[PDB]
């Protein structure tokens, strides 16, 4: 079968301001078939009252998701988003970066 | 509005 | 001024775990406003932009009855589609849908769209005449030769030129005020060094709407195509989009470099550089 792996961003919705109340983001897009887990993550821990966009796809037949949490940005706190699917051996982790 | 009319492939 | 709507459905088996799920989504442009789920707890159709809501008992009734017949009618179809490529009972298998029709800035029915896939492949889909279908292989030609049978390229079409185009009419008007009104990007310019004789220069579009934006890095008035570094427009969850372009320049070269930005939103293209 013809499977594609899925493209994660991770971002804010507004610009980044350290104490500041923002959501959180992790984009995924470009996947096929559409079965996929994604967490977000608080320094390594997975957040729980996450909310997700409803199934839907592309032109080219791939599917996308918006993950999604209110958050409050901190200096030395991490975020990340945790993505696992078909096409991957293990869940890939990619970090927030609020030049990104 | 969505089509009205299912037809089975 | 152009404008679309666009029903995406996806159709998953997945033996062992339950009957198919079936999922519906309209939208206008990029304003997603209904949403199907058949694994829902009660599946009914469900308003997702509040220029919807005002739509009466009657058009969510009307709608929830047509995505429950698709719900079943899918079920056969990935059966049919699992015989017609002598599929083992298995493996999971996903067809999908998207139809609609496009308006241009007159109101004016510019083309329709009916295109389906099975397991991300082109399968079957409604040429422009609204009147002929491209089979992918010798398993579409059998969907061909039902859907010619049912006369379904002439109900589409009728939909498409009809109700298609009536109804988006009726959005528009009825969601102005969001559907109509062009969002801007704001725009900036960021510099990080990557290292002694090189920085990266990445030109950022925040809270534009709709999502078609073109956003890119001349050096010295020449497109920088292959050394730009463009990301996927993304969803801020609030309406809007977000984008960004990044060149890696040479250290102290920053000037001879410049970002355009054209969105519909803009009262003029615009042309950005770093500001030390």
């Amino acid at each position: 079968m013809i499977q594609r792996t899925p493209k994660i961003q991770v971002y804010s919705r507004h610009p980044a301001e350290n104490g500041k109340s923002n959501f959180l983001n992790c984009y995924v897009s470009g996947f096929h078939p559409s079965d996929i887990e994604v967490d977000l993550l608080k320094n390594g821990e997975r957040i729980e009252k996450v909310e997700h966009s409803d199934l839907s796809f592309s032109k080219d037949w791939s599917f996308y998701l918006l993950y999604y949490t209110e958050f409050t940005p901190t200096e030395k706190d991490e975020y990340a988003c945790r993505v696992n699917h078909v096409t991957l051996s293990q869940p890939k982790i990619v970090k927030w970066d609020r030049d990104m | 509005l969505p089509f009205d009319k299912s037809t089975v492939m | 001024g152009s404008h679309s709507m666009r029903y995406f459905y996806t159709a998953m088996s997945r033996p062992g775990r339950g009957e198919p799920r079936f999922i519906a989504v309209g939208y206008v442009d990029d304003t997603q406003f209904v949403r199907f789920d058949s694994d829902a707890a009660s599946p009914r159709t469900e308003p997702r932009a509040p220029w919807i809501e005002q739509e009466g008992p009657e058009y969510w009734d009307r709608n929830t009855q047509i995505f429950k017949t698709n719900t079943q009618t899918y079920r056969e179809s990935l059966r049919n589609l699992r015989g017609y490529y002598n599929q083992s009972e298995a493996g999971s298998h996903i067809i999908q849908r998207m139809y609609g029709c496009d308006l241009g800035p007159d109101g004016r029915l510019l083309r329709g769209h009916d295109q389906s896939a099975y397991d991300g492949k082109d399968y079957i889909a409604l040429n422009e005449d609204l009147s002929s279908w491209t089979a992918a292989d010798t398993a579409a030609q059998i969907t061909q030769r039902k859907w010619e049978a049912a006369r379904v390229a002439e109900q589409l079409r009728a939909y498409l030129e009809g109700l298609c185009v009536e109804w988006l009419r009726r959005y528009l008007e009825n969601g102005k005020e969001t559907l109509q009104r062009a969002d801007p990007p704001k725009t900036h310019v960021t510099h990080h060094p990557v290292s002694d004789h090189e920085a990266t220069l990445r030109c950022w579009a925040l809270g534009f709407y709709p999502a078609e934006i073109t956003l890119t890095w001349q050096r010295d008035g020449e497109d920088q195509t292959q050394d730009t570094e463009l990301v996927e427009t993304r969803p801020a969850g609030d309406r809007t989009f977000q984008k960004w372009a990044a060149v890696v320049v040479p250290s102290g070269e920053e000037q001879r470099y410049t970002c355009h930005v054209q969105h519909e939103g803009l009262p003029k293209p615009l042309t950005l550089r770093w500001e030390p």
